[PDB]
């Protein structure tokens, strides 16, 4: 389990390097900068996506947010046990971009008026 | 029960990218890429990606755009230190030539003179050298060829032109993948895949119609092209077996130099000492005998059975392209092929010691085929001697035939970068990404 | 062993249609040309088509007495060889072979399988 | 198209005596240096088999006694001893050039 074996594994299995995939993350002079810069500006913006999520402190966190069943037809255990992390990224990347602003609207935007009232009191 | 959307980080999914990747090198004065490039990483690691089947694409590998620009613009740099021969385009009388000679193709060396400026602005001064055919056109008179259409630039004397191995390797966030499949014809699938921080070395070589000092296939010859049913496309063909050439040039010239203005001097061929004598290369004729049955074998199964098989010269183009070009002691030698393809096969055996090849120099040259540009190389003092290995060669289909039981093949050249895919062939370039979801049933207290 | 096996023969109505079929076995069918050739004591040998392999664009070819009213195909991934006819004579009966050129350069037919009637009426 | 003539229609041969069966070709079929004129024999019942190829060359399985022949346009087959196993039909064929070509099937049996 170097740097990406875990992509040969079931997804379940692949839960178990996360912290290892995570550590590789992060004229002439032009090239150097310029390449140096986009990549963090990436690495960036991902943690601002878990920020405005609330997951930012976690590697793996649940939200209350509910699966849409037209998502994908497949079991729960049927995932995790019978596919690949490559295989799973295909199947919903038609879905990526509601899911992402579904745990952004739907539940973050609820929460930190809840905690507001609770603060006042 | 219920399912939810839950966030995954750090998971292993990759998708396609290009990315500027960094030059690295083991390696004092070179044209090459060591004065730009890093210290390497002296043994890469290789981890293994099991149960993936990535497809490769070498036809639309950008590695391959990035190698080549870079490679013209280190040459580039390598120039601007050094001297240019503006003054040098001169009338040129010439009174043919004397010595003990074998001599060439005739009149293929001339003696000529010249006024040459000096270090004042004041004074001029007579001197004599020796030219090859090919550096001089005639308007008896003659004019410096290329005077009419570019500025001549004198390479640095001090500056090698030996291939050094260039190592690229990913910046973070990307990987780099390594297709380990045997007799992988470029394309599609790759039932065995690897990751590595870096490429294996690559030489900066230039050869034309034959591969010189590249990787040898593993197994068995492998041919490749990006469309097999298109005349127009090279084929490549990577050796399993090394075929050793002995190239020399024997005549023992001398060197003379003169200072011209204030800051700069330039550098001539002298007399030539002793007999004058043509340049030539010499191939194993057994071991070339082997190397092209092996070839052939692997024709029929790509062209099927029941074909005739011929080999011949270049029909026509200049002479960049219909010759071998060599950089061997810092010399260019222009060698005519000939011989090596002169041949039809019918019973895995041809119809009909060693090879030897005739050889042309020429000292005023563009590596890049670009309009508006040229260099001198100096000359190289003595007698050069030079052995190397043929690892693959460049081939066109001329007849393309489907109305016959034939197939005549030429070699082929003239576009650099597939040089550069013979080796790149191998690798692909993937961006990491990091954020994923699933639907497991959990919840999260508010 | 290379073995050719022929189909598809029998009667068919004049001016009909009807298809022929050779299966490949022993050999790689990819990696080679394959050709058909008729028979009648009438005439004795007669060749009539050849298909070419893919560098070659699957070119094919046809005696003049049958072209336009015959056609050659193959499937490289079934290892089959196909021969269409159709607007059919009664010129056009005899025995037809499938055949293998065989000897390099000395193209001639090595190989034949047993062959099909085909009688047109 | 390159016409391919073959004579005599039939012979009978006496046994242990020599069959002799001509070619004679419109254009010749040599190429390369190379003749390219294949024979074939046949009998009833069974697709016709491969003898010689490049008018010279016996093929695999064929005894001593089938010889090819000639050069240009001038070709022919000498069968010795004839015997009763030679019994067959024999063709000519012409592989230069496409359209590929067949001879006259020229009878040969027992005198
Ligand atoms: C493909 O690779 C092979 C193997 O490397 C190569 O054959 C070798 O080429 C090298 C480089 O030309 C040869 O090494 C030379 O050895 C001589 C010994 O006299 C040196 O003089 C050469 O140059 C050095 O010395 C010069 C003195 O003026 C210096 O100016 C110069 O900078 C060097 O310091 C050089 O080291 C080696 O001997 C051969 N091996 C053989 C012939 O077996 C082959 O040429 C390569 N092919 C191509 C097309 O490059
Ligand atoms: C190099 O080899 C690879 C395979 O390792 C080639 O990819 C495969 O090529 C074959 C032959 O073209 C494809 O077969 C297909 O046949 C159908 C008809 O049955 C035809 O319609 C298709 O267009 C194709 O020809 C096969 O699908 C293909 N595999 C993939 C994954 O694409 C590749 O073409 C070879 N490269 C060269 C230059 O020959
Ligand atoms: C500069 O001079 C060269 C010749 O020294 C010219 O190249 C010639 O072009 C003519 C016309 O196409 C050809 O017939 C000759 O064979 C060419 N000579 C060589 C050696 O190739 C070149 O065109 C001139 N440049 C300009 C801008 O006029
Ligand atoms: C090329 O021609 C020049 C001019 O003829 C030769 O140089 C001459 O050499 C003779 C004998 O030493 C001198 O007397 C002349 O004065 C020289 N002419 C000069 C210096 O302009 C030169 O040797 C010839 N080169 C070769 C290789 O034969
Ligand atoms: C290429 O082959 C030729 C022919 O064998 C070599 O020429 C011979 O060189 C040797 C050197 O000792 C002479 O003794 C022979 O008499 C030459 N043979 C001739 C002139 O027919 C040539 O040297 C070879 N080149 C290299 C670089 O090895
Ligand atoms: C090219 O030159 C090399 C030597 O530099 C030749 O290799 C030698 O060949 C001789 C026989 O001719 C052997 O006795 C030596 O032992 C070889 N030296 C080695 C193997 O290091 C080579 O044969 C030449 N190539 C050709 C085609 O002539
Ligand atoms: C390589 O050399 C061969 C001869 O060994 C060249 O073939 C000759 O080319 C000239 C060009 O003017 C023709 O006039 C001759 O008729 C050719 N000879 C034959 C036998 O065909 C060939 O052109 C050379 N290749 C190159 C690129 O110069
Ligand atoms: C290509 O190969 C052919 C065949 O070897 C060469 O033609 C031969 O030339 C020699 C010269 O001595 C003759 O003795 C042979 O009889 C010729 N063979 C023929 C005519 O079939 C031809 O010269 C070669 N082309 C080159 C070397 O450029
Ligand atoms: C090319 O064809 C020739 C002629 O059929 C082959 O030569 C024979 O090969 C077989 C199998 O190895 C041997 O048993 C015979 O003794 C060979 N005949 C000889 C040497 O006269 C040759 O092997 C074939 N080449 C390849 C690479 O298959
Ligand atoms: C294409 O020609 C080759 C020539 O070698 C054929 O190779 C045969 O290979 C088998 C072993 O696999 C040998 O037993 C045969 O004797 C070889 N035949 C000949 C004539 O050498 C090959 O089979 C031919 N076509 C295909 C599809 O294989
Ligand atoms: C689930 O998907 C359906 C379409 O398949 C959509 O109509 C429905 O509104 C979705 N439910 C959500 C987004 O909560
Ligand atoms: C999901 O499980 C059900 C039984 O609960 C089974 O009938 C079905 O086939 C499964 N779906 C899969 C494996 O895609
Ligand atoms: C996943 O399920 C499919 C259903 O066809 C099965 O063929 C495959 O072997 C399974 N993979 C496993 C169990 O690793
Ligand atoms: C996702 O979009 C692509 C667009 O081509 C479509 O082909 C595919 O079927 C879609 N997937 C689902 C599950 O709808
Ligand atoms: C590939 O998947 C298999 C199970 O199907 C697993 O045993 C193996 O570890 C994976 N990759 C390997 C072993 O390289
Ligand atoms: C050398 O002399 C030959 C004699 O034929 C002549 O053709 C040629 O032009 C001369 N070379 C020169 C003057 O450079
Ligand atoms: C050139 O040849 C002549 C004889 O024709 C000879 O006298 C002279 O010494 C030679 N020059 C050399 C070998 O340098
Ligand atoms: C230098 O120029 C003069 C101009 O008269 C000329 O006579 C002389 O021959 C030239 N010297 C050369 C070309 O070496
Ligand atoms: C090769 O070129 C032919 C020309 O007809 C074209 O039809 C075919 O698509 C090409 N094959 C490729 C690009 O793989
Ligand atoms: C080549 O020229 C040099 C000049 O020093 C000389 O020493 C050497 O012997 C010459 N080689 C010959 C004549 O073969
Ligand atoms: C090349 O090698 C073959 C044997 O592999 C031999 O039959 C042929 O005569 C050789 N050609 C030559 C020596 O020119
Ligand atoms: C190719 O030539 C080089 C330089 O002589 C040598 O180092 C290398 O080992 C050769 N490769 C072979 C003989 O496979
Ligand atoms: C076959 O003949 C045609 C003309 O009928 C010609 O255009 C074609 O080039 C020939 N062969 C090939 C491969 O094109």
């Amino acid at each position: 389990l170097g740097f990406l074996g875990a992509a040969g594994s079931t997804m379940g299995a692949a839960s178990m390097t996360l912290t290892v995939q995570a550590r590789n993350l992060l004229h002439w002079g032009i090239k150097q900068l310029q390449a140096r810069v986009l990549a963090v500006e990436h690495y960036l913006r991902d943690q601002q996506l878990l920020g405005i999520w609330g997951c930012s402190g976690k590697l793996i966190c649940c939200t209350n947010v509910p699966w849409n069943s037209s998502w994908s037809n497949r079991n729960l255990s049927e995932i995790w046990d019978n596919m690949t992390w490559l295989q799973w990224d295909k199947e919903i990347s038609n879905y990526t971009q509601i899911i992402y602003g579904l745990l952004e609207e739907s539940q973050n935007q609820q929460e930190k008026n809840e905690q507001d009232l609770l603060a006042l009191d | 029960e219920n399912l939810w959307v839950t966030v995954y980080y750090g998971v292993p999914v990759w998708k396609d990218a290009e990315t500027t990747l960094f030059c690295a090198s083991d390696a004092k004065h070179n044209v090459w890429a060591t004065h730009a490039c890093v210290p390497t990483d002296p043994n890469p690691q290789e981890i293994h990606l099991e149960n993936v089947t990535e497809e490769f694409n070498m036809w639309k590998n950008n590695m391959v755009e990035q190698m080549h620009e870079d490679i013209i613009s280190l040459w580039d740099q390598s120039l601007k230190p050094c001297v240019k021969l503006t003054p040098l385009c001169v009338t040129l009388q010439c009174t043919n030539v004397t010595n003990n000679i074998t001599d060439d193709m005739r009149g293929e060396l001339k003696n000529c003179s010249f006024n040459m400026t000096t270090e004042l602005r004041d004074k001029k001064q007579k001197v004599y050298s020796l030219f090859y055919r090919l550096d001089v056109v005639q308007i008896k008179e003659y004019r410096l060829i290329n005077c009419n259409t570019s500025a001549i630039t004198q390479a640095c004397p001090k500056v090698s032109f030996e291939p050094i191995p260039i190592h690229y390797c990913a910046p973070a966030g990307f990987a780099i993948l390594k297709c380990k499949d045997k007799k992988f014809n470029g394309t599609g699938p790759c039932p065995s895949v690897s990751t590595v921080q870096c490429t294996h070395g690559i030489k900066p070589v230039v050869s034309t119609q034959l591969l010189l000092n590249g990787s040898l296939a593993e197994e068995e010859v492998i041919i490749r092209s990006e469309n097999i049913t298109n005349n127009a496309k090279n084929i490549l063909v990577q050796l399993n077996t090394p075929v050793q050439i002995n190239c020399t040039r024997p005549n023992n010239n001398t060197v003379k130099s003169i200072r011209i203005g204030p800051g700069q001097a330039f550098y001539y061929t002298g007399d030539i000492i002793g007999d004058i004598r043509q340049a030539h290369c010499n191939v194993s004729k057994a071991t070339w005998n082997e190397t092209l049955g092996k070839v052939v074998k692997q024709l029929r199964k790509h062209f099927g059975n029941n074909t005739i098989i011929r080999f011949a010269q270049s029909s026509g183009g200049d002479l960049e392209v219909t010759t071998h070009s060599f950089n061997c002691g810092g010399e260019f030698f222009y060698c005519n092929t000939s011989g090596l393809f002169n041949s039809t096969w019918i019973s895995n055996t041809s119809v009909q010691d060693s090879i030897t090849l005739p050889c042309r120099i020429k000292q005023i040259i563009n590596m890049w085929q670009r309009i508006g540009q040229a260099m001198y190389a100096p000359p190289i003092q003595g007698v050069i001697r030079c052995v190397s290995n043929i690892t693959g060669l460049i081939l066109t289909r001329d007849g393309g035939s489907t109305n016959s039981t034939t197939e005549t093949f030429r070699p082929g050249g003239g576009d650099m970068r597939d040089n550069w895919r013979s080796e790149l062939y191998k690798y692909k370039v993937v961006k990491i990404e990091p954020l994923g979801v699933a639907p497991t049933r959990c919840k999260r207290r508010v | 062993e290379v073995k050719l096996e022929e189909s598809g023969g029998g009667l068919v109505q004049a001016g009909g249609s009807m298809k022929l079929s050779c299966v490949a076995s022993g050999f790689s069918l990819s990696n080679y040309w394959m050709n058909w050739v008729r028979q009648s004591p009438e005439k004795g040998l007669e060749w009539v088509a050849e298909i070419r392999l893919k560098p070659q664009n699957y070119a094919t070819h046809y005696a003049e007495s049958v072209k336009g009213r015959f056609s050659i195909s193959r499937d490289d991934s079934r290892s089959t060889v196909y021969l269409q006819m159709n607007n059919l004579r009664a010129e056009d009966t005899g025995i037809y072979y499938c055949t293998r050129p065989g000897y390099y350069g000395h193209y001639a037919m090595d190989y034949w399988g047993q062959g099909t009637s085909v009688t047109v009426s | 198209d390159i016409v391919l003539t073959q004579s005599p229609a039939s012979l009978a041969v006496s046994p242990g005596q020599r069959a002799t069966i001509s070619c004679r070709p419109s254009e010749s079929v040599d190429n390369y240096g190379i003749s390219f004129m294949n024979w074939f024999q046949q009998k009833p019942g069974q697709p016709p088999k491969l003898l010689i190829y490049a008018a010279s060359n016996r093929g695999s399985g064929v005894p001593a006694r089938f010889t090819g022949s000639g050069s240009g346009t001038d070709f022919s087959l000498n069968i010795h001893p004839m015997e009763e196993d030679d019994i067959a039909m024999y063709f000519c064929q012409q592989s230069k050039e496409v359209p590929y070509t067949f001879g006259g099937g020229t009878k040969l049996e027992i005198k």
